[PDB]
Parts: C-alpha cells; structure tokens; sequence
C-alpha cells in the first residue's frame, strides 16, 4: 500500500485503454471506472494507515531520477497534501460516470486525458523534489488544454484554451527560473534542504516574488483571474469540474507549501500585500458575480472569490487560519464541483446557460431543485457545513492577525448570501417560461448518485470537521513554527 | 471481536515511527552529504590549471622533435655539418 501503487494505478488502465479499440465503448467506460474506483478505494485504505501523530513525511520513497546533482525523485504525504490526493482521486470518477451516457461520441480519448491528468495530479501532491514538483505541476497544463480545446462547447474554446496555456505557462516559467536559482544556490531540490536552508533577505524577496506570481496566475488574484471564467464557461462540464476543484487547489497547495515556510522573511514583508489583493478580490468579485447572466461565469467567479479567501487565510500565520484555509479548500472543492455539475446537467438537458430562459424549476426538478440549494448553501456557507467550517477558521486567523482585512473579508458573507440566493431564485422558483423551454426531466438515478457522494461528504466535513481537522493539525503547528525558534 | 480485529490489521498497517525517524535522518544526511558534493563538483573551473603541461595538448613538440631531420625544415648548418661528417 504505497504512493507509487497510487501513482502506477491510472498508467494501468491509461495503457489497457489505449491499447482498445473505439468501438468497444462499453468496455472502454467500464475499465475506466473499475479504475478510478479502484484508484479510489486505494487512497482510502492509505487514509486508515495515516499517522497524524509525527511531522516527518509518512510513506517516503526514493528513486533514482539523476544520481547527480541531487534531483532523485521523492514521493511522500505529510497531512496537507494528502486530502487533496484523496479529493482528486475522488472526483476523477465523477468526470467519466458524467459523460456516461454519450461517452462514444466522446470516445476513448476522454476517459484516457482524464486518467492522465489523475496520474499528474496524484504525482504532483505526492512529492519532496521541488524541481520534480515543478515539472508535474506544469505537466497538468497538457490534459486540461487539450480536453478544454477539444470538448468545448462552441469556438470561444480556442480563446479559452489560449489564455489558460499562456497564463499558466508565463507563471511556471518564472517559477522555473527560481526553482533554478535555489537548486544552484544550495546544491540540491531536495525539500528538506530547502526548507532547512537560509536565503539572503533581498534572494527570499526575489524568489518569493517568482513564486507568488506562478501560483497567484493558478489561484485567482485581481489582475490574473480573468482567463478562469472563460475557462470554466468554454470547457466541459467534467473539465469545469476539474479546473475548479482541482487545479486552483493544486496552486494554492503549491504556494503555501514552497512560499510560507521557505521564504518566512519574505512572506512577513509581502503580507499586506496579499491581504489587500485577496479583499480587493473577494469585495470585486462577488459584486461582478452579482451582476452576471451566465451561470458557469457566475460559479467560476464565486471560485475566485472563495479561492482569494482561501489565500487570505494562510497567511493569518495561526492554526486556526491554516487549517481554515485547508478546509475551505477542500470544502470549495466539493462545492465547486457539485455547482459545475447542476450547471452541466442543466446544459445537458436544456442547451443554453443563460438564466433569462430557466426559472420555475420546481415544478418539473424537484429533485434538481433540492440539490441546487443544498448546494448553493454550501457555497453561502451555511452554518453546518464545510465551507462555512473554513470559513469562520480563515475569519478567525484573520481577526487574531489583521483586524480590518479580517473585516474586509467578512465583508464577503453579505456578497455570497447576494448572489447565490438571486441565482437560484431565478434558476429555480417562480413559474415556468413555457415559451423558451417546455420538456423538463428530473435527475435520472447516475447523476443522483453522482450527487450523493458531494451532500455526504459537505455534511460530515461540517457537522463533524473533527476528523480532518486532527488529519493536519501537526503539520499546520511545524508549518507556522518552522521559521522561530523560541 | 471484528473491532478487535479491525485495530490490529490497521496496526499492521502504517509505518514504524523509530524506522521512519531512522530513515529521514539516513536520507537527509545522505541529501547535505550529496549535495555539498555536487557543489563542489561545479566550483571547478572549466579551464583546467595544468592544461598547458597536459601530453595531449603539447602534442606538437614530440611530432616536431621527431621530424626535426627532414630537409625541409632542416638548418643549414646542419646539413653543411653532416656534409662535412
């Protein structure tokens, strides 16, 4: 029960995929599940053997990447990365029981992108090699490009797909140069070297800058979130849901793991910095959420507002504040997800995205109807669930540091209770427009079950946060701890 | 007794905390020891010192000495010389 099984589990079934022909596409769907399935129940069993008692990294193992210059390839979990394992290797059954019914027009190449990008993202939490972390972290730019491209909707894809390589792309590149300024600094990538050696304070700023900028281009910040909603709205339904609940995770991920504790100096210096970007964020965007008529811009702008308040909590350097942050992510994650799929099973149903032709969805979606405002009390954050869990932590970290942003990002709740209510009045309650749409479904029994992990999983994170709470509580304390010494 | 069970099957899992101390320490000190290494392996300019005094850079001057009878490179004393003996 090891980390390279984890990895080495989607490759198997990639490969058998591959080597299928594309007219056996019920076999193509079924081997892809019993993958994913089996990948995921794989990370759990590696859940009920996680040691939250130690700080050390748990299941370290070694392989030889370059027997020089010190750049052998480390996996190992440490408390942080590990839920976001489990949610990635999760949520990618969820894409292929999504395109389920008209997979074959799909064909195998989705279920192989997607069995990809898992394998990437598994290799990206799992790693103590910075130079290797780098490579995995810019690896996931080819599935998620190509499946955005290729699967869009109509041909606003090709711009879409362009500003998320571009934007992506400038970001790892600065990084790179960083990454290769510490490597020849202290003579190896290793994690542990970079975490226990010292930079100069004008080296911590400039490395600390490249990084800020590479995983503020993956989390949206004010000036970079405005390729994330065309994103979203051009990709598919499963594409949206993996570029909300799991790319922006991997880059907050990536920052508050290599920037916090590396660079503690630097991040001291450059705090107000991010706490005014993140309040700016939250307060403009949720007020240009407000104000929106397509309902996948409108779920993609509450992700960057959720996210800039996810990047507000981490540096309110506490524990509260951290394991918030932590929380929230992977709590946003599942909302985001949950939301992308109401929206995807609104445009599968009926193809449009515009609100102005929905409304009066109780009549005919009952189920739906339900599902909707669970979710989007979720994304409120209602007391009672996970989100509000990170939320009231992240707020709590902020208050204990910095009053007024704190305040300002509380500002935010007023926002999030504005626009999801309007959105799902006008989506679900009044009366039917039997002009625009007159044939209605309920949810069938693959996206009830679909949506049936999502409600378990927000209600228990919420009601009782006990359990992934201590999973991090450790690492959060050598987290904050690491830069002093008293 | 399932519970019993279930507590000793997950004991079997996880990993030993002394072999887990034990194999950080082993990697993190075998990491430092490597990479001072490779440091030093890269301070080394890439112009050697003793190029000037290496066999196969001064590869003229065996040739030279070895062909230094030919009359086309000869001096003319020589030649008058061994004319003379």
């Amino acid at each position: 029960f090891d980390l390279s099984g984890l990895i080495l589990c989607p490759v198997l079934g990639s490969i058998i995929l591959i080597f299928i022909p594309n007219s056996r596409i019920r076999l193509i769907r079924l081997i892809g599940l019993c993958a994913s399935l089996i990948t995921f129940l794989y990370s759990l069993v590696l859940w009920i053997q996680f040691d939250p008692s130690t700080a050390k990294f748990q299941f370290v193992e070694s392989l030889r990447w370059l027997p020089y210059e010190n750049i052998n390839l480390n996996l190992g979990i440490d408390g942080l990365s590990f839920f976001f394992v489990i949610l990635t290797t999760f949520l990618i059954p969820i894409c292929i029981l999504v395109g389920w019914s008209g997979m074959r027009s799909y064909g195998k190449e989705y279920i192989i992108a997607f069995l990809i990008c898992e394998f990437l993202m598994i290799a990206v939490f799992c790693m103590l090699d910075l130079l290797l972390f780098y490579v995995f972290f810019e690896s996931v730019l080819i599935p998620m490009f190509i499946i955005i491209g290729v699967w869009g909707s109509r041909q606003r894809k090709i711009k879409a797909a362009y500003q998320f390589f571009l934007y992506t792309l400038l970001g790892s590149v600065f990084m790179l140069l960083a990454i290769l300024l510490i490597l020849f600094q202290t003579g190896t990538a290793d994690l542990q070297i970079s975490l226990t050696t010292e930079f100069s304070e004008r080296r911590q700023i400039f490395l600390w800058i490249a990084f800020f900028a590479a995983f503020a281009v993956k989390v949206p910040m004010v000036p970079v979130h405005i390729w994330l909603p065309e994103a979203h709205v051009e990709a598919p339904t499963a594409g949206s849901v993996i570029l909300a609940g799991i790319l922006s995770k991997l880059g907050t991920y990536g920052f508050l793991r290599f920037s916090i504790p590396m660079f503690p100096e630097a991040t001291l210096c450059f705090t107000p910095f991010i706490y005014t970007l993140s309040a700016i964020a939250i307060i403009y965007t949720s007020l240009t959420t407000l104000r929106q008529i397509d309902l996948k811009k409108i779920i993609a702008y509450s992700s960057v507002a959720h996210m800039n308040l996810v990047t507000i909590g981490m540096f309110s350097l506490n524990i509260q504040g951290i394991g918030g942050s932590i929380l929230l992510m992977l709590s946003h994650g599942l909302v985001l997800s949950a939301l992308f799929l109401c929206v995807g099973v609104l445009y599968d149903r009926h193809k449009t995205r515009l609100v102005r032709y929905y409304g009066g969805l109780v009549s005919t979606m009952p189920n739906f109807s339900t599902i909707f405002f669970f979710f989007t009390l979720a994304n409120m954050s209602l007391p009672g669930t996970s989100s509000f869990i990170g939320e009231f932590l992240i707020s709590v970290g902020a208050f204990q540091r910095n009053s007024l942003v704190a305040t300002l990002a509380a500002l935010g709740m007023i926002l999030g209770a504005a626009y999801s209510l309007w959105l799902y009045n006008r989506v679900v309650s009044g009366n039917l427009k039997a002009d625009f749409l007159h044939k209605f479904s309920d949810l069938n029994g693959r996206e009830v079950f679909i949506f049936i992990p999502f409600l378990v999983g927000v209600v228990r994170m919420g009601v009782h946060p006990k359990v992934f709470l201590d999973r991090m509580h450790t690492y959060v304390s050598n987290l904050v701890q690491h830069g002093k010494f008293n | 007794f399932i519970m019993e069970f279930a507590e000793n099957l997950v004991l079997k899992l996880m990993e030993d905390p002394k072999e887990r101390d034990r194999r950080f320490r082993e990697h993190v000190y075998r990491v430092k020891d490597r990479c001072e290494k490779t440091k030093e392996m890269w301070s080394y300019p890439m112009r050697p010192y003793g190029f000037w005094t290496f066999e196969r850079h001064n590869s003229q001057l065996a040739w030279d000495a070895q062909i230094s009878q030919v009359p086309g490179r000869r001096d003319p004393y020589d030649d008058l010389l061994q004319h003379y003996s």
